[PDB]
RNA sequence: UUAGGCGGCCACAGCGGUGGGGUUGCCUCCCGUACCCAUCCCGAACACGGAAGAUAAGCCCACCAGCGUUCCGGGGAGUACUGGAGUGCGCGAGCCUCUGGGAAACCCGGUUCGCCGCCACC
RNA sequence: UAGCCGGGCAGUUUGACUGGGGCGGUACGCGCUCGAAAAGAUAUCGAGCGCGCCCUAUGGCUAUCUCAGCCGGGGACCCGGCGAAGAGUGCAAGAGCAAAAGAUAGCUUGACAGUGUUCUUCCCAACGAGGAACGCUGACGCGAAAGCGUGGUCUAGCGAACCAAUUAGCCUGCUUGAUGCGGGCAAUUGAUGACAGAAAAGCUACCCUAGGGAUAACAGAGUCGUCACUCGCAAGAGCACAUAUCGACCGAGUGGCUUGCUACCUCGAUGUCGGUUCCCUCCAUCCUGCCCGUGCAGAAGCGGGCAAGGGUGAGGUUGUUCGCCU
RNA sequence: AACACCUCGUACAAGAGGACGAAGGACCUGUCAACGGCGGGGGUCUUAAGGUAGCGUAGUACCUUGCCGCAUCAGUAGCGG
RNA sequence: GGUUCCAAUCGAAACAUGUCGAAGCAUGACCUCCGCCGAGGUAGUCUGUGAGGUAGAGCGACCGAUUGGUCCUGUCAAACUCCAAACUUACAGACGCCGUUUGACGCGGGGAUUCCGGUGCGCGGGGUAAGCCUGUGUACCAGGAGGGGAACAACCCAGAGAU
């Protein structure tokens, strides 16, 4: 189904789990990747996705854009290349679905999502001055498969 | 104590001084009450009203000013308890003070104990306070006669620091008669 | 609402801050006042009894009187006088 | 639930606490002799008879307790409200 | 209050810690069961009787802020949220200007190791 | 005259709610959290879930006492320590409680009779039954006493009139007395759950009337989940080569042909499906004109661009639209 | 069931109970060319039995234009299996 | 479905409780009229004394969710809260306005109509959505002319005796 039905934030928190059954597995493989055992502060360059509008990103479109830009950095820089990437959020908002007419319409649980406020950073790559060019364009196409316009934001790093 | 959700007790219970729950159903009669606290060596009576800040203590006798009328004898007994009791109930009387409830603190119940003994003597001295006769020791006790008895199991003098050897109850009828006057300092 | 009971949506002014938990001072319990006297009305979440109607929370009333040890406090709720039965555990002198 | 055949409780007859006998209100039997009675035989005839032709009623889940609470001395006997209750049994 | 009793507010009073103090005075520990009283077994406790001893406990006094709590400064922050108004912007979800209010977390620094009432007493 | 059978015949009933109605369900009487927008009030076939009892102790008072859980010494028992509450308190949920509202023990029957004040039921603001808090009179239980006990810590566990049975006393029945048998003042118990109370099954296409677009089928209209078509990214394969060609995932859209939703328009009628005949139009192009790429030798293709001038036909089954077949 | 009869009740009556007991019912049996029925499971269970000769994609078969064959250039038709 | 002359003053309800009740009624709310009472009243603001847990935030403050690493590191809550507004609300004083020949506030009585509502904005709940369904506060249309907006119940100005 399409996104524009659950993009927008127009529903009350639905995220209490004592009161929801039935709540579908998340898509989500690992929110840490590259090299997890080392730190954040060991790298010179970081660069983080912040999304430009307040939204509602589903599993499924985490997962898609979380795994075609590690694909890439997988790509350029090995299986075991000097990196890290974080996917910072976990999708909490429980989502329904009126799938009788507009009788007794409360929907069924049929995914779940992360809540975005505009401003905010979705990843956070932290790498070395050479791999600068492969995060941002590992980025990309981790923006084309989201909802919202982004702008890719270098942190700490004035060797521009 | 712990944290921030933690509960720390009222001052007064955490001292084990005040019990909160007899307390208040003592105040509920409205009357003024008679405070029966003894100690080790003493004995003590106090009349307490409420006040906006506290408590108004308005008349008390202690049984170390027991002696100021004629004592020459320990504190620490049931004879001590009687008169104190008498005594302070006498001062109450004289400060407008007609009627009380009789609060023991911490004490047990026990009969024929010291502070129904001070019960006793507040309801001689001409208090009207709600008591049940049953419950007081027997006139005797009171006197002094169960401590003359042990004596009279001598071998050893009981009372070192001399006020005599057998003892004497009548140093009690003593000491209540001259409390019973009327022109006596109070 | 989806019942219709006294207790309904009182979650939040008949229950305690944690830290005031446990019994109360007999001190506000015992409280006299006079007719005429303006009170406000809160109950005590740690006093069982003397209680009123928890839509009365809030007001402050004008004792006119008592019964038994409990307490006459007149009110107007909306536009309508009603009298009211407390005890000074739920009572606090106003101004 | 269980109840105590004998107990101490108010008599209102003799105005004082006193020991009383707990029993079951047996049903009385109809005389027939009653204005209702009457009724029924001069206002029934040809066709349905309004009120005299409907049937019985039904039952609720429990009934409450219909007690006779006798005293000891006097010997008088005064009634109470009762209570639901599945089953009553008396101790003694 | 050179050690006491009854309290109000009920952690600013909690947690933990250092130092000081008592011969016939005070409070304790203490000593002891013939009695009043007591233990579903124990004078442990409760209760009664009493001072040979002690200031080591408790208690009272002075004091330390590590944890917890109260308040305050500066910073976060006039930020987040928001009551009134707009032919202001945006495809839209939404935002912005004017007017009136205004936070929490957190960091740094002070504060707080109780205050007050009645009675008795060297 | 009595009992049985008795649609052969007569009179009637056969409820309401509801994204039309039926089926399903009960949001038809009650309690709690959330919805509810920090006073009060507030809907939906709104989300989570309960009550129509159980208990003589699981009620009441008094005395004595302090629980879960963790640690140490001899997942039963014993000793010590830490331990404001996470235990327990009958049952939903939310709230209350530690020298207790919990545990143990002992005693007791206040789960007592009579009559009220007030709030609730029903915010404001009228309305019954039921419910609760707080008094008074009477008699008791426990405690030294203050005091506590008008059932269970608080909010669910409920039922009118008429009639019958039952409790104690008293009034009354036609000129009058005696007896029998009746009528009445107060109150307890017996059910109406459609729960502020009728005694109650269906078919009609043989149908009939009153009305309604206050409400459905059909057409229109709104939406666009579905459906049709497009675009972004490009994993992948394509002997190597992402982009000759095929192209997942995920993301952004356009249309208004299908389908679904809604109930705005019409029920004093806008004639149905399919077909036929005759006229105009759209482009998201099947052919024809002109182009670009190729895994383009040629020939035959495959994919793409501009382009709506013209054309796009005959037949077999089936009412078919659709679709299969020559 | 009513009448009659008996007991209690009432100076009588109302009323309460009893004895006797018709058709009917319980109970048993017969009956399907009487209403109707002839399944699921396994190698018995419901509820009595568990579909025999035949006929069959039927004017009765949803799936369905069932599969094979005839016939036609092509046959959701028709006929045969 | 229809119910026939003119004008002057006031001017709604489309909601709540019960109903074989939902195309109807009764009782309230609200409109109007009459009589009574005789001095205060409170639509606005300020201050004082009280009530409150929504927004926001946070959770080594409970609770239940939700990461990884050899304490540190990543995230949430309609049915969580160590915190916490704006704001709403009880009472009182002060100022303002109002009332004592226009008698307010209040009390008693006669008469209704009304119980299909709609839209804009704010806050909502359901639903992919809707010129959807169902709440709430407010102003408007209904019953509101005249000016503007091409036309156009509720959007803007504006509330209107005649000339
Ligand atoms: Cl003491
Ligand atoms: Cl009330
Ligand atoms: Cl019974
Ligand atoms: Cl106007
Ligand atoms: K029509
Ligand atoms: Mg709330
Ligand atoms: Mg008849
Ligand atoms: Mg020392
Ligand atoms: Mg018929
Ligand atoms: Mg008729
Ligand atoms: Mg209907
Ligand atoms: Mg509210
Ligand atoms: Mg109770
Ligand atoms: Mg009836
Ligand atoms: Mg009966
Ligand atoms: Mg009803
Ligand atoms: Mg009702
Ligand atoms: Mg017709
Ligand atoms: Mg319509
Ligand atoms: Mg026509
Ligand atoms: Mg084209
Ligand atoms: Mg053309
Ligand atoms: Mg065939
Ligand atoms: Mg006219
Ligand atoms: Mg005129
Ligand atoms: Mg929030
Ligand atoms: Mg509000
Ligand atoms: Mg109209
Ligand atoms: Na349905
Ligand atoms: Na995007
Ligand atoms: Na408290
Ligand atoms: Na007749
Ligand atoms: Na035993
Ligand atoms: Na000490
Ligand atoms: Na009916
Ligand atoms: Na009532
Ligand atoms: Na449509
Ligand atoms: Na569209
Ligand atoms: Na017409
Ligand atoms: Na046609
Ligand atoms: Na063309
Ligand atoms: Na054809
Ligand atoms: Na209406
Ligand atoms: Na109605
Ligand atoms: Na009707
Ligand atoms: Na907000
Ligand atoms: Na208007
Ligand atoms: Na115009």
């Amino acid at each position: 189904k399409p996104a524009s039905m659950y993009r927008d934030i127009d529903k009350p928190a639905y995220t209490r789990r004592e009161y929801i059954t039935g709540i579908p597995g998340s898509k989500i493989a690992q929110h840490k990747m590259g090299r997890k055992q080392k730190d954040a502060d060991d790298y010179p360059v970081q660069i983080s996705l912040i999304v430009e509008e307040t939204v509602q990103l589903r599993h499924g479109s985490l997962e898609a854009s979380r795994l075609s830009a590690n694909r890439h950095l997988i790509k350029e820089l090995g299986e075991e290349g000097d990196y890290k990437m974080t996917l910072r959020k976990f999708p909490h908002q429980v989502l329904r679905e009126n799938k009788d007419g507009m009788r007794a319409a409360f929907g069924k649980i049929v995914g779940t999502a992360a809540r975005v406020q505009a401003g905010e950073q979705l990843f956070t790559a932290y790498c070395n001055v050479e791999d600068a060019e492969h995060v941002k364009e590992a980025f990309r196409r981790a923006y084309n498969k989201i909802t919202p316009s982004c702008r890719i934001d270098s942190s700490p790093a004035g060797n521009a | 104590a712990t944290g921030p959700r933690y509960k720390v007790p009222m001052r007064r219970r955490r001292e084990a001084r005040t019990d909160y729950h007899q307390r208040l159903r003592l105040l509920k009669s409205g009357k003024p009450r008679l405070v029966a606290r003894k100690s080790n060596k003493h004995v003590r009576a106090q009349l307490v009203t409420l006040g906006p800040n506290g408590d108004d203590t308005l008349a008390s006798a202690h049984s170390s000013d027991l002696a100021e009328y004629g004592w020459e004898a320990p504190t620490g007994n049931m004879p001590s308890a009687y008169l104190t009791g008498l005594l302070a109930g006498l001062r109450a009387q004289e400060a407008g003070v007609e009627e009380a409830v009789l609060d023991i603190g911490l004490n047990s119940p026990t009969p024929g104990s010291k502070v129904f003994a001070i019960q006793e003597g507040a309801i001689d001295a001409g208090l009207d306070i709600p008591h049940n006769d049953d419950v007081l020791a027997d006139w005797q006790r009171t006197r002094g006669a169960h401590i003359a008895e042990y004596d009279e199991q001598l071998e050893e003098p009981l009372y070192s620091g001399d006020f005599d050897a057998a003892d004497l109850p009548e140093h009690f009828d003593e000491l209540r008669e001259t409390l019973l006057d009327g022109d006596i300092e109070l | 609402p989806s019942s219709n009971g006294p207790l309904e949506g009182t979650r939040g002014k008949l229950k305690n801050k944690p830290r005031d938990r446990g019994t109360s001072p007999p001190q506000r319990a015992v409280e006299e006042f006079d007719d005429g006297e303006k009170v406000h009305l809160k109950i005590d979440p740690s006093v069982p009894n003397g209680r009123f109607h928890p839509r009365f929370d809030g007001q402050t009333g004008t004792v006119e009187g008592k019964q038994g040890d409990a307490y006459k406090v007149d009110i107007v709720d909306g536009g309508k006088e009603k009298t009211i039965i407390v005890t000074a555990a739920h009572l606090r002198r106003q101004e | 639930m269980q109840m105590p055949r004998r107990f101490n409780t108010y008599c209102p007859h003799c105005n004082e606490h006193q020991e009383h006998e707990v029993e079951k209100v047996r049903s009385g039997r109809q005389t027939g002799m009653k204005w209702i009675d009457r009724q029924r035989e001069r206002n029934s005839g040809i066709g349905n008879d309004g009120k005299f032709s409907k049937v019985p009623g039904g039952d609720k889940p429990t009934k409450k307790t219909d007690l006779k609470y006798r005293c000891g001395e006097c010997g008088k006997a005064h009634l109470r409200e009762g209570w639901r209750a599945g089953r009553l049994e008396f101790q003694e």
